[PDB]
């Protein structure tokens, strides 16, 4: 999970 | 503590870079 | 750790418009603003849990979102809880910017002292303009009400005070926030309650429920979140 949006 | 004055400078640089990237 | 260090600066050279001059100016600067180390919040037993949560979220914000493009605390989601709590402690000592997943681990570390507070991960998969987006926050339940801790690039995709009366209302708030910026919510992954034992040898169960928000439909989506809420009183 790397977008965080 | 040679480690710690180096971690402090790396940290100061990371937040300087983080600020630019915003 | 010089290899990692020059990775970060080599990666900045690519992504920033003026990549190289930026590293030059900061790495060559003799006087830099000293960043004060954030104090880990500790609580009197008289402090109500909601005020504690506000303080935990403030501390998480203080570390700032990691815009550098290099993650400083890698997280293997299969690690036992006692392994992830060791890593949260080092985030506390290194005090560097973080992203959404690291803040979930931090949120657990900082709320293990609150046994009346239930914690559980909620991760989202959203769609927008041909691209997929993954985000995760820490769901919390206090005295029958739901809220969230997290770190996000958007203000309305992280902190919710524990005021929602059901889990459905909490999740639908996030969907509405996603909708305001034209993101479609595709999938919600909800975990089980996280043990308050920082030495527990068990993994976080990130996927106790996986909900297909398009294949479910409105009311069946609500019944599904409520089955999950009932199952956290297991």
């Amino acid at each position: 999970e790397g977008e965080c949006y | 503590s040679a480690q710690q004055e180096l971690k402090q400078r790396q940290r100061a640089e990371i937040y300087a870079l983080n600020r630019v990237m915003t | 750790d010089e290899a990692t260090w020059e990775r970060m600066w080599k990666h900045v050279a690519k992504i920033h418009p003026d990549g190289e001059k930026v590293a030059q100016r900061i790495r060559g600067a003799t006087d830099l603003p000293k960043i004060p180390i954030p104090s880990v919040p500790t609580f009197q037993p008289s402090t109500p849990v909601p005020e504690r949560l506000e303080a935990v979220q403030r501390y998480i914000r203080e570390l700032q979102y990691n815009h550098t493009g290099t993650q400083f605390f890698e997280i293997k989601k299969s690690r036992p809880l006692t392994g992830l709590m060791d890593l949260a402690k080092e985030m506390t000592k290194e005090a560097l910017p973080i992203k959404c997943l690291e803040a979930v681990i931090l949120g657990i570390y900082l709320t293990n002292s609150m046994p009346t507070l239930e914690r559980f991960p909620i991760s989202f998969k959203t769609y927008f303009s041909g691209n997929y987006f993954r985000h995760i926050v820490l769901g919390v339940n206090f005295a029958g009400r739901y809220g969230a801790l997290g770190m996000s690039r958007r203000e309305d995709l992280m902190y919710k005070p524990p005021a929602f009366r059901t889990l459905s209302e909490l999740v639908l708030d996030f969907e509405a926030a996603y909708g305001r910026c034209w993101h479609v919510l595709k999938k919600v992954k909800l975990g089980q309650s996280v043990s308050h034992d920082p030495h527990s040898v068990e993994q976080i169960e990130w996927k106790h429920s996986v909900l297909d928000v398009e294949r479910l439909g409105r009311d069946d989506f609500r019944k599904e979140l409520e089955r999950h809420a009932r199952d956290m009183r297991l």
